[PDB]
RNA sequence: UAACCGGAGAGGGAACCCACU
């Protein structure tokens, strides 16, 4: 149980290492997400979803024209082209379902990229995304009661959107339960997992702290609103407490104290939360720095610059601006005296922690989330077959059913979607008379696997009955 | 009924659901706390 | 490197007259 716990809270903190979209990886902040949700893509509907940078949906049209038809190759990208048109996206963000799925991203990537069609004057470029916390992300009951109209396509692209913008704010918008409807391991079911979901909240708490909340946003937006279920000393019911405060009195914070000059949280309680509540606007109430080291780093912002200081809050705004716009001076600053200093006053060993609080008078509220990942071959095909290549094993047999032949090689498909193409030498040809023979072609035929290839499209199946055995 | 005791508190709600059956360590259990964390948290 | 179709036991009666073996 503990190794099975240890193997999942490793894929855990791989799937709470999130990296959403910047634009350019950093007019208006954040990026115009068109989110793609296909349903079947065989002139079905398909849904597009453009949701702004500031995390709300904006636009979404649909796409029931696919190239069904068999021989009207112009028909998908006449309706792209006129949609595209009537859209101003600054990333596309398409889902997948089988490799057809990847012809039709293909198709929509000549489509954006031959014609200027990111930004209608200069190509932008379509990023592959996997679409697994995306389809369980769109029954969600949050999901539900942002739009009642459309069906569960449009949800799928606006989840596509909310998790190309932010995977923890998808995270801290289902209740944790529905953590528990994600998959990490094949052996979390035997075990107690009262431990797990301790965990998976442990490392939910753990993310949450290291990156930040902010509180402006939880009283603006319902998605980026209960992000307090997970911030140190702040529970489920402490949050909505926090939120039920925020929005009954209208209340706004322009600093850190603001629910302790109003009575609205304990002190010991916001002493616990006075590294982890963060606000737009004193200077120093965005960041780390608590009420007991505000005029700490002050000083050593006032001695990052050899300005002399105003009574300094915001007064010795040369000190304190510039700095925040580039470290000025940290030669001038030692840790040495720092935390001799703080070990006459203060009464603490702040040394390392000094230099915690001089990043933040460097970059206050920074955000420890991993970079964006693009999508690397074996990325792609786990993403959009949900099948791994380390689930097959060389010596176990697997149903094929041929649909094509190439030209003499043996294509074909499988029961999990995957294409495997059988060479000539398993066929018993080169050239010669073909492998009626040996399998039939459209009906399914189990062979015995020799070769794992399902990245390149290839598989090895032998059709001859000596070699199953 | 049962959340006054959690949002009326000065202590924090993750703490209060951390040590739920009995609360705090004294100052005369912490170090033979500490020394049988030693000695439990290996393995 | 493809291909669109689909739903099923209905439903009455009383009275009178004519006719058949």
């Amino acid at each position: 149980k503990e190794y099975v716990i240890k193997a999942c809270s490793r894929k855990l903190y791989n799937w709470l290492r999130v990296a959403p979209y910047r634009p350019d990886q950093q007019q208006g902040k954040g990026i115009r997400v068109l989110g793609i949700a296909f349903s079947s893509a065989r002139d079905h509907p398909v849904f597009c979803a453009l949701v702004n940078g500031e995390g709300e949906v904006t636009d979404f049209l649909r796409l029931p024209h696919f190239t069904e038809e068999r021989e009207k190759k112009a028909q998908d990208i006449e309706t792209l082209k006129k949609f595209l048109l009537n859209k101003k996206p600054h990333v596309v963000t398409v889902a997948g379902e089988n490799r057809d799925a990847q012809m039709l991203i293909e198709d929509v990537k000549r489509i954006v990229h031959e014609l200027d069609q990111g930004q209608q004057l200069s190509s932008i470029g379509v990023e592959l995304v996997d679409n697994e916390l995306a389809i369980l992300y769109m029954n969600s009951k949050k999901s539900e009661a942002e739009f009642r109209d459309y069906p569960p396509v449009l949800r799928q692209a606006v989840s596509l959107a909310r998790r190309i913008q932010d995977p923890l704010i998808e995270f801290a918008q289902v209740c944790s339960e529905d953590i528990l409807c994600l998959k990490f391991h094949p052996l979390q079911e035997h075990v107690v997992k009262e431990e797990l979901l301790n965990a998976l909240y442990c490392e939910f708490i753990n993310r949450v702290n290291e990156v930040g909340v902010d509180v402006n946003r939880a009283i603006a937006h319902p998605y980026s609103q209960a992000l307090i279920q997970y911030v140190c000393g702040l529970g489920p019911r402490k949050g909505t407490h926090l939120l039920k405060i925020l929005k009954q009195n209208n209340t706004r914070l322009e600093s850190r104290t603001q629910l302790v000059t109003m009575c609205h949280m304990g002190p010991k309680v916001f002493m616990n939360c006075a590294g982890f509540l963060k606000i737009d606007t004193e200077v120093l109430d965005g960041s780390r720095v608590h009420p007991e080291t505000y005029e700490w780093a002050r000083k050593m912002a006032v001695d990052a610059l050899e300005y002399d200081e105003s009574a300094e809050d915001a007064n010795p705004a040369g000190a304190l601006e510039e700095i925040l716009e580039n470290p000025e001076r940290l030669k001038d600053l030692d840790l040495d005296a720092f935390a001799e200093e703080l070990e006459r006053q203060g009464y603490g060993d702040k040394h390392i922690t000094l230099y915690d609080i001089r990043a933040e008078l460097s970059c206050r509220y920074k955000d420890l989330r991993t970079a964006y990942r693009s999508p690397n071959t074996e990325e792609i095909f786990n993403m959009l077959t949900k099948e791994t290549p380390e689930t097959f094993y060389i010596g176990k047999l697997i149903i094929c059913n041929v649909t094509g032949i190439a030209h003499i090689g043996v294509k074909t498909r499988l029961d999990n979607g995957v294409t495997g193409f059988i060479p000539t030498k398993f066929l018993s040809d080169k050239v010669v008379k073909r492998p009626e023979e040996r399998v039939k072609v459209g009906m399914t035929v189990h062979c015995r696997i020799m070769k794992i290839d399902i990245e390149k499209f290839s598989a090895d199946l032998t059709c001859r009955t000596s070699d199953l055995m | 009924d049962q959340d006054n005791e959690i949002r009326a508190t000065d202590l924090p709600e993750r703490f209060q659901l951390r040590s739920i059956p009995v609360k705090g360590a004294e100052d005369d259990e912490l170090e033979e706390e500490a020394d049988w964390i030693y000695r439990n948290a290996f393995a």
